[PDB]
């Protein structure tokens, strides 16, 4: 699949000879092509996978995670360039180049056959998201931000690296396709505990768990627009993907093991909810809504089941995009008005109407209502949750309550009442930010016209 | 780590003063000398890890 | 631990015994060697950049030197490399071969025969 | 000091070293040591001054304790056995003696206190040498011996120096005496593997060596001891910072950057064997270096500090001295992990 | 007058060719994995009278 | 001076309707601004959405699920002709496997 | 679609089987080399870990003005 | 309470305070060889002792 | 030394509580010994008297977790009648770090103690139960 990685290499040095005033354009264009070369991976089997060499490999799995991350470039580019007018040529150049060397390092990460050159390019990812954060986020905090991101996932992942080489050590391979084929149950003594829990803690850090989740308000509110779409869409399945390809390995182990992390996962999934009601910050709102779909995720995956497996595909991909829109929408207010408290602009249906009519369809697609992907991946999810335990219904019925609560509560703050009278700088909508919330939206509503496309390898 | 400076050019810098069954002026022994010819002679060859057995 | 040091045969200082003659050299197009070639344009760069000269520009004698360095260094270094795993191999097998106490090969089980225990996910 | 008398004096460094490496017999080792202290000592005070004397007499009293120790060490040996031979050491006590007298020489914790005090009280130049050049003997001098190491001693003093480097570093605003803390860590990393891969010590060695390299040069290149001179570089040259905080970064460990290579064999390897909390309680400390690197690079690259007015005058001069190598060492010390296959010419 | 236009937009094939040369190394990678080319169970096949390789 | 240190006042935000009524919002220079807005919505609309979904929509059926209705049509009808149960709970022939000797 | 940029099943089949062919022949060789180097370092009696001894060719065959050595 | 306070305590906070005092033991020295060549001393002893009596 | 260890290690599990209490105080006071001597040395006391007073409270502070830990886990292991489980060792760590804050005075001290020692001794007894070791010596 070098027809894919190939042309990102070749943006690179693209943007670092273009003209001063044409590289957005460029950038954009030659994004866009990529995401649509791209579009070819969608064609899969129903068997095995598509093995293009010794390194790399596309499944039904990682392939709609790569369109979602090659689509995202463009929309990331088209977000980025109203705040960084004033920048000089040279910074402008480097923060494209960290956009696409992310971009590189994400599609390198979901197509590699060995679990080492997994771990390299999933820990390679940390590096230019450290720098866009720390470098172009507004406030003092993104400082501290960065470090909580930085470590938080460091400390789960240097465990997982040692039982990898470990593993590597016992069956002498990492690829794969050899592990699954070659797959042997894991007894039940410490030893496979403790390997087990090295295996799972740094993708739960990554999701984020529910009590390990603290880095991912901050990171996400101190970040640029950009940061916080790549964060939210892209960065966060990260943690799902290895661990439905890790727990391959893992059973009969899970069916014990699971079970602390399935309490933590449906309680704060209800505690993060909760949470949402009561925020003052538009954009930590939006955080913790990531927190509560991810814990659904969480207790998709651990349950191990076809159901559950494409449950948590579908609201992965859906959770990407609806995530980024949301996070798109709020940073149109904040650069109107420099501010992220939420009751500071109202009524902003009555100055801006299309607008609304966006801030409406996302926070629809938020509470996921049928017949959106969201809701799909969110009913599968349940019903194989139901058929774990029917006691299940409750926590998640509680979910789905207050969800569309907070949902309709961030709506009803922003758009509807009187607008705020001292406030007199609400200009009309750009064309550029009305483009980025339909190029937003339209996919989902096309992806539910077709949503096997998003069901995963079950 | 040791660069064998010596062995690859053949120049003895030091090899003279090793062991005490190495040509002595005049010809003098040691008093072990035998012990660690002995000793030598077994060893040589096999490396020390089936020496020390 | 040493695997290699004492390796009977083994000329100090050499880099490059006449027994690695017999196997295949580096092609010249070889993805290792474009890297280091890319390495040396790399560190032309950051030698313009450093000296405040246009970065792309400056000296193109300067970096053709540079790119032809890494290159001619990264040749020897793989010609080397794969000497040393070649002369793992020959050693492990020409082991195996001569201990067979220690590697037996036992007798084969089909799936049909062999009894594994099944673990219901529900 | 005359040019040629500090040509001399460098080319005896480098002999003495030399006579380390090449020699058969534990005199000539000896012989080596003592060459290479006595033509380090006036080196180290080059630029006198009150701090550079005391820093010498400093160095000078750990390094003639610890060539005492070798020396006993090698009379025991003797006695024990009539061997003048580097070799398996047949005797435990004096293999006791010559592994502390080594780590003494290295700096290995607990014989750790000199390293940050020498370090702080020499110029760049100095530091450089002291950090790069003068871990070449002992380290070989401990592979030659590796076989008849008691695992338990060293692996305890590689721990404890991890553990310190990293917690001493944390505190620190001086450069020099972080880069100190940080060769301390690096020190016990090398000394870790050393009883089970010699060819790890060595690539951890070699990279360790490029790093620092590259991490002195530029801060020769910008004249910063402090982090608060270090944080006017951005207004002077941005590129020098740039490459600072990619250099920190790979000092870090972070993939996919050069400084991750050695950690990473060196954890494989330590899995090879049984050994699996060590290598884990490594990493996790490992992550003290890269918090406080994470901070330099706060300083220096990632935000910008204020300035002064007469900076302005520093913009219309360039700098006179060029060091040809620095390019060269920044890329060997960021972009060399795909070709990390490599280290099996080391062996 | 194309000197101008050729200088300001020569950016726009590296893109293009970058595609072109990963779908030619796609090939070269294909090229190095026929060993079971046409001997699979499930697969194997008598030529035809004029074909030399079942898949390239 | 009463004062910390010399520096800039934090300027105004620039509105990009001032100088260009009709802006797009992507540059200050109306012709970049006017190509930008264009090759979006061309490369965005016109090439990736509609050609793109045409090309989903029409991708040929490589998880044979046709190929497994046409199958399994041709085994019920043969199964139903010939009286034979439509499944049977064991996939593999028990002929094919040697369970262990001794159960006690 | 399926003539212009798809090739045909029997391709990637016998792709997966040359790719599972040598990862299993690398995992059966990195297990063998992991007990060869085991064997070698416990017993010492191949070309690996192989520790110097003295040189036999050091030693003086010639009277030493003493008839017992 | 959780998400402000007892989350941030537990893991992030306490790390932080520990290797926080941890530091100020380590680096506080008052650069004396006196000190630290007593403590070279109890090394050597320790080392003589509980590592090299037994073998 | 490790004759100490060996003293505590070869008595079994839930037998002769005292002498284990003993042997676990004995290697208590052996590290405060250690730890005082190491402070002392760095630390300078000023005074003679001063010195002793500080050895002496270390080295009564590691003895007293030590026999506390020992008691406690003995104790445990013979009254559940199941050795060779970490949960008499969590137990008595738990116990040492009470002990511990006690010691000096401070809730939170003791809360972190017991929670950390716990930890750390029932990874000990699992390391014992699996084998697991902290020194490898070379294989490979
Ligand atoms: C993985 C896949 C492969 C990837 C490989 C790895 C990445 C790429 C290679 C890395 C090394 C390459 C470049 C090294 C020298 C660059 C140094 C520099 O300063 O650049 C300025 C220079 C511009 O200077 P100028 O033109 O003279 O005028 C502007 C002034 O100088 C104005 O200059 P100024 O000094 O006044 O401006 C100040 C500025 C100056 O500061 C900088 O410019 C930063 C540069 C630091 C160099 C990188 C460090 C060392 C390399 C390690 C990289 C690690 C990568 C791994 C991931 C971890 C990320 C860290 O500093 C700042 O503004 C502070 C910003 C704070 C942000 C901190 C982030 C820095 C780290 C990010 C590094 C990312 C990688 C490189 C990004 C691209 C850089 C050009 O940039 C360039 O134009 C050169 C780059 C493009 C040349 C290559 C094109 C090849 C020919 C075209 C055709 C392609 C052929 C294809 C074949 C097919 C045929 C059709
Ligand atoms: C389980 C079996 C045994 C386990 C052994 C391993 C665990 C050892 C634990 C001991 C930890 C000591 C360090 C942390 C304590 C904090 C320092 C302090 O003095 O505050 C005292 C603090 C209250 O005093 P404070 O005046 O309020 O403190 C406030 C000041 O800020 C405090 O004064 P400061 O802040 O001004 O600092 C004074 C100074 C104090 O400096 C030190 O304390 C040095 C730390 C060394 C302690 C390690 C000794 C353990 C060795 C065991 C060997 C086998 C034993 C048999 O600190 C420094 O200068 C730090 C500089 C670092 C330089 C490194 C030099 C040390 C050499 C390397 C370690 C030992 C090497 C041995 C061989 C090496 C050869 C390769 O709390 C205590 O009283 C505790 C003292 C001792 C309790 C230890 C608990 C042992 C429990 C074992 C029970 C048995 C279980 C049953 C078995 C079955
Ligand atoms: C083969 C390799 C091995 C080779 C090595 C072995 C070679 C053996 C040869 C030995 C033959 C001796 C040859 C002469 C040696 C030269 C000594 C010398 O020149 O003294 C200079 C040195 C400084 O001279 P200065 O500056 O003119 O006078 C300063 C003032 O004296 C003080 O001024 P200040 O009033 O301002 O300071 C307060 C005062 C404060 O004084 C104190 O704090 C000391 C009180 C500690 C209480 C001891 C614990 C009691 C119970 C433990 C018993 C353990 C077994 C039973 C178990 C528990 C029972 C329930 O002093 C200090 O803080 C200085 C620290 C000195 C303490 C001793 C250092 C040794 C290691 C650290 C041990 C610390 C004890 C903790 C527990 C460890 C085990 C005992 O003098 C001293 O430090 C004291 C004199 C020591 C001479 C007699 C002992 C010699 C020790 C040799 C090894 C045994
Ligand atoms: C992801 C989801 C979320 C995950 C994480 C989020 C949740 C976890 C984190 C949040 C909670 C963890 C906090 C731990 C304790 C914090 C203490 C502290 O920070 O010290 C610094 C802080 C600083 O103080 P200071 O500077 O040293 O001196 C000033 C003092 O404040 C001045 O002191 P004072 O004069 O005012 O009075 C102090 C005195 C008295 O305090 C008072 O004056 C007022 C009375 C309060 C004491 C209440 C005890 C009696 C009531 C308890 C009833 C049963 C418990 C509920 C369970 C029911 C089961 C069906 O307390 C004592 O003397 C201590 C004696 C020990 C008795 C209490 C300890 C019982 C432990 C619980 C055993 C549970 C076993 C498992 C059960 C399984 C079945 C569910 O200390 C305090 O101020 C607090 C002192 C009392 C705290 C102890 C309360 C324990 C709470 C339950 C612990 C359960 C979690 C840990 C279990 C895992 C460990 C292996
Ligand atoms: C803030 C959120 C962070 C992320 C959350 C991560 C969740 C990790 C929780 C781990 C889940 C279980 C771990 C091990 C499985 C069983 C644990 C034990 O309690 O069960 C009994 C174990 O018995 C006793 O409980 C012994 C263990 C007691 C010592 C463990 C310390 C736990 C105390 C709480 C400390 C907090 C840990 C987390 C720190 C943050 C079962 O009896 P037994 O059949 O014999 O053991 C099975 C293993 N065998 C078969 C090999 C023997
Ligand atoms: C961070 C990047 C690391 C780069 C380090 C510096 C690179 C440039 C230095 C160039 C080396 C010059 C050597 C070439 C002259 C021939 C010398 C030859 O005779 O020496 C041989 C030795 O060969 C050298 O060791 C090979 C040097 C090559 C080192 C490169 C490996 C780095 C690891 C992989 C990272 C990628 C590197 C990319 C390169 C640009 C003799 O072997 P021997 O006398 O018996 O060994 C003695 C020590 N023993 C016995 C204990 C083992
Ligand atoms: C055994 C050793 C275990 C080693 C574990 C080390 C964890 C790695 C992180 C190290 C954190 C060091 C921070 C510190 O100690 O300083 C306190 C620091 C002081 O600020 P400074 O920047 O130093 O001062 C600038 C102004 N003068 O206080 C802070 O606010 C720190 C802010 C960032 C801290 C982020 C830490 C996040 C930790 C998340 C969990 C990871 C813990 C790792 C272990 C996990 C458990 C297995
Ligand atoms: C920001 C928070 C992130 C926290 C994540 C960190 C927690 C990760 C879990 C701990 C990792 C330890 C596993 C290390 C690698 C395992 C590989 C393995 O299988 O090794 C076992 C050995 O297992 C061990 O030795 C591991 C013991 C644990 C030592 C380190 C303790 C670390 C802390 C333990 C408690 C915390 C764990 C859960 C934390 C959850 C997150 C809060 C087999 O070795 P053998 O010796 O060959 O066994 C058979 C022959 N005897
Ligand atoms: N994993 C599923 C994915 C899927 C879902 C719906 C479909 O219509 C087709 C495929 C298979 O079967």
């Amino acid at each position: 699949m070098l027809k894919i990685i190939i042309p990102t290499t070749m943006l690179l040095p693209m943007t670092w000879m273009s003209k001063h005033n044409m590289i957005w354009i460029n950038a954009t264009v030659h994004s866009l092509l990529i995401s649509l070369i791209s579009l070819s991976l969608l064609n899969q089997l129903g068997e095995n996978s598509l093995n293009f060499s010794l390194t790399f490999f596309s499944d039904s799995l990682s392939a709609p995670l790569l369109v979602l991350t090659t689509w995202l470039l463009p929309l990331m580019l088209m977000a980025s360039q109203s705040h960084l007018s004033k920048e000089t040529t040279t910074r402008k150049k480097l923060y494209i180049t960290m956009l696409i060397l992310l971009q590189l390092f994400l599609i390198m990460t979901f197509t590699a056959t060995e679990l080492i050159l997994f771990y390299i390019l999933f820990e390679a990812t940390l590096v230019p998201t450290l720098i866009i954060i720390t470098r172009w986020g507004n406030q003092t905090e993104r400082l501290n931000a960065g470090l909580y991101f930085l470590f938080y996932t460091l400390a789960g992942s240097l465990p997982l690296l040692v039982a990898l080489v470990y593993i590597q050590n016992t069956t002498g391979s990492l690829n794969f396709l050899i592990i699954h084929y070659w797959s042997h149950p894991l007894s039940n003594s410490w030893s496979n505990i403790f390997m087990w829990l090295a295996c799972i803690m740094a993708f739960m850090v990554k999701m984020p768990l529910y009590g390990l989740h603290l880095w991912l308000p901050k990171a996400h509110v101190e970040a640029p627009i950009a940061g916080s779409m790549v964060l939210a869409a892209v960065l966060l399945k990260l943690g799902g993907y290895g661990m439905m390809r890790i727990t391959t390995i893992l059973n009969p182990l899970t069916n014990y093991m699971a079970y602390p992390f399935l309490m933590l996962s449906m309680w704060g999934m209800i505690m993060t909810s909760s949470i949402c009601l009561r925020q003052t910050d538009l954009k930590s709102l939006i955080a913790y809504s990531s927190v509560s779909h991810m814990a659904l995720v969480i207790v998709a995956i651990m349950i191990q089941t076809p159901w559950s497996f494409m449950g948590a595909t579908a609201l992965m991909i859906a959770h990407g995009l609806t995530s980024s829109m949301l996070f798109c929408l709020a940073n149109t207010n904040y650069e109107r008005v420099h501010s992220r408290t939420m009751i500071l602009a109202r009524g902003l249906q009555t100055l801006l109407p299309l607008m609304a009519t966006w801030w409406l369809v996302a926070s629809l697609t938020n509470l996921a209502l049928p017949p959106s992907i969201n809701l799909i991946g969110e009913l599968f999810i349940i019903t194989a949750s139901f058929s774990w335990s029917n006691i299940t219904i409750i926590l998640m019925g509680m979910n789905m309550m207050i969800t569309a609560l907070y949902s309709l509560y961030m709506l009803i703050t922003t758009q509807r009442g009187k607008y705020t009278h001292h406030i007199n700088n609400i200009k009309p909508s750009f064309t550029r930010e009305n483009a980025l919330m339909a190029l937003h939206i339209l996919p989902l509503l096309l992806l539910t016209l077709n949503p096997k496309m998003i069901l995963g390898p079950l | 780590p040791f660069f064998d400076v010596q062995k690859r050019l053949g120049l003895d810098l030091d090899r003279w003063m090793t062991i005490q069954s190495a040509e002595q002026p005049h010809k003098i022994p040691g008093r072990c000398h035998a012990f660690e010819k002995e000793w030598i002679e077994c060893a040589h060859g096999i490396g020390g890890i089936r020496a020390e057995k | 631990m040493t695997m290699m040091s004492g390796r009977p045969g083994r000329v100090p200082l050499q880099f490059l015994p006449n027994e690695a003659r017999s196997l295949p050299p580096p092609k010249l197009t070889d993805p290792r060697l474009v890297y280091m070639g890319f390495l040396g344009y790399c560190s032309g760069l950051i030698d313009n950049a450093i000296r405040r000269r246009p970065v792309v520009s400056a000296g193109l004698h300067r970096q053709l030197l540079y790119v032809t360095s890494f290159v001619f260094f990264g040749y020897y270094l793989l010609k080397r490399q794969d000497y040393m795993y070649a002369l793992r191999d020959h050693d492990m097998f020409a082991y195996v071969k001569s201990h067979p106490e220690d590697f037996p090969e036992k007798d084969k089980k089909t799936y049909g025969e062999i009894l594994e225990e099944f673990h219901p996910v529900r | 000091m005359n040019p040629i008398i500090y040509t001399t004096l460098i080319m005896t460094v480098m002999s003495g070293t030399m006579l380390v490496m090449i020699s058969s017999h534990w005199l000539l080792i000896w012989i080596g040591f003592e060459m290479n202290l006595l033509a380090m000592i006036p080196v180290l005070m080059k630029n006198f001054n009150p701090r550079a004397t005391e820093a010498a007499t400093k160095y000078f009293l750990t390094q003639a304790t610890a060539s005492m120790m070798l020396m006993m060490a090698i009379i025991i040996n003797l006695l024990y056995s009539g061997q003048w031979t580097i070799t398996k050491m047949f005797n435990p006590v004096a293999m006791t003696m010559m592994t502390m007298a080594l780590a003494m020489k290295l700096g290995l914790s607990p014989f750790h206190f000199w390293v940050p005090e020498v370090t702080q009280g020499i110029s760049l130049q100095a530091g450089l040498l002291l950090l790069t050049w003068q871990k070449l003997a002992p380290l070989s001098v401990l592979c030659q011996i590796s076989q008849s190491i008691n695992p338990n001693l060293m692996l305890t003093m590689a721990m404890l120096s991890i553990l310190i480097g990293g917690w001493g570093g944390l505190n620190q605003t001086q450069l020099r005496k972080i880069m100190a803390y940080s060769s301390i860590a690096h020190m016990g990393w090398m000394t870790a593997v050393l009883p089970y891969n010699t060819t790890m010590t060595i690539l951890n060695l070699l990279i360790y060596i490029t790093m620092t390299l590259a991490m002195f040069m530029l801060l020769i290149h910008s004249s910063a001891t402090t982090t608060l001179s270090l944080s006017h570089t951005w207004n002077k040259m941005p590129v020098i910072t740039s490459l600072m905080m990619v250099t920190l970064l790979s000092m870090g460990g972070l993939p996919p950057l050069s400084g991750f290579m050695p950690k990473w064999m060196i954890i494989q390897e330590m899995t090879k064997n049984e050994s699996i909390i060590m290598p884990t309680l490594m990493a996790m400390t490992a992550l003290l270096n890269l918090y406080f690197y994470m901070r330099l690079a706060y300083s220096s690259s990632l935000t910008m500090f204020p300035s002064t007015n007469n900076m302005k005058m520093k913009w219309q001069f360039e700098h006179t001295k060029q060091m040809k190598l620095l390019p060269t060492m920044i890329v060997l010390s960021t972009l060399v992990l795909p070709m990390t296959p490599a280290l099996s010419s080391l062996n | 007058n194309v000197l101008q236009i050729v200088r300001d937009h020569w950016v726009h094939i590296l893109v293009p060719v970058g595609f072109v040369f990963g779908c030619y190394l796609d090939r070269r990678s294909d090229e190095k994995l026929t060993a079971f080319r046409n001997k699979s169970l499930l697969f194997k096949r008598e030529l035809r009278p004029n074909e030399e390789v079942t898949w390239k | 001076p009463t004062i910390r240190l010399q520096e800039d006042p934090d300027p105004e935000d620039e509105n990009l309707y001032e100088k260009n009524p009709d802006s797009h919002g992507y540059d200050k220079d109306p012709i970049v601004d006017l190509w930008n807005m264009r090759v979006v919505f061309f490369f965005g609309f016109s090439i990736v959405l509609v050609l793109g979904s045409t090309f989903v929509a029409y991708l040929p059926d490589y998880r044979m699920q046709e190929w497994a209705r046409r199958e399994a049509e041709r085994l019920v009808k043969y199964r139903e002709a010939n009286g034979l149960p439509l499944m049977e709970s064991n996939c593999f022939d028990p002929n094919k496997i040697q369970l262990p000797e001794d159960e006690d | 679609i399926a003539r212009t940029f798809y090739d045909g099943p029997e391709k990637n089949y016998e792709k997966t089987m040359a790719i599972l062919q040598i990862e299993a022949e690398k995992a059966e060789l990195r297990l063998k080399e992991l007990e060869v180097r085991r064997l070698m370092r416990a017993r010492g009696d191949g070309p690996w870990y192989q520790y110097p001894t003295i040189d036999k060719a050091l030693i003086d065959h010639s009277p030493k003005t003493t008839p017992d050595n | 309470l959780l998400d402000l306070i007892w989350l941030e305590t537990i893991l992030p906070k306490t790390t932080s305070f520990i290797q926080m005092k941890m530091s100020i033991m380590v680096s506080n020295q008052k650069g004396l060889i006196k000190l630290y060549f007593l403590s070279f001393l109890i090394t050597i002893m320790i080392s003589m002792t509980l590592f090299n009596y037994h073998e | 030394a490790k004759t100490l260890l060996h003293k505590y290690s070869d008595i079994p599990e839930g037998t002769e509580c005292h002498r284990k209490a003993y042997a676990s105080t004995s290697i208590g006071g052996a590290t405060g010994l250690i730890v005082s001597a190491y402070s002392i040395a760095l630390k300078p006391p000023a005074s003679f008297l001063e010195g002793v007073a500080r050895t002496g409270r270390y080295t009564f502070t590691s003895a007293a977790i030590g026999a506390i830990f020992g008691l406690t886990s003995c104790i445990s292991a013979q009254v559940r009648e199941k050795p060779d489980d970490p949960l008499n060792y969590f137990i008595g760590g738990c116990a040492g770090g009470l002990t511990l804050g006690a010691r000096t005075r401070s809730y939170g001290i003791g809360a972190a103690a017991c929670a950390y020692m716990g930890l750390t001794a029932a990874l000990v007894k699992m390391g014992q139960l699996e084998g697991w070791q902290v020194f490898a010596e070379p294989k490979v």
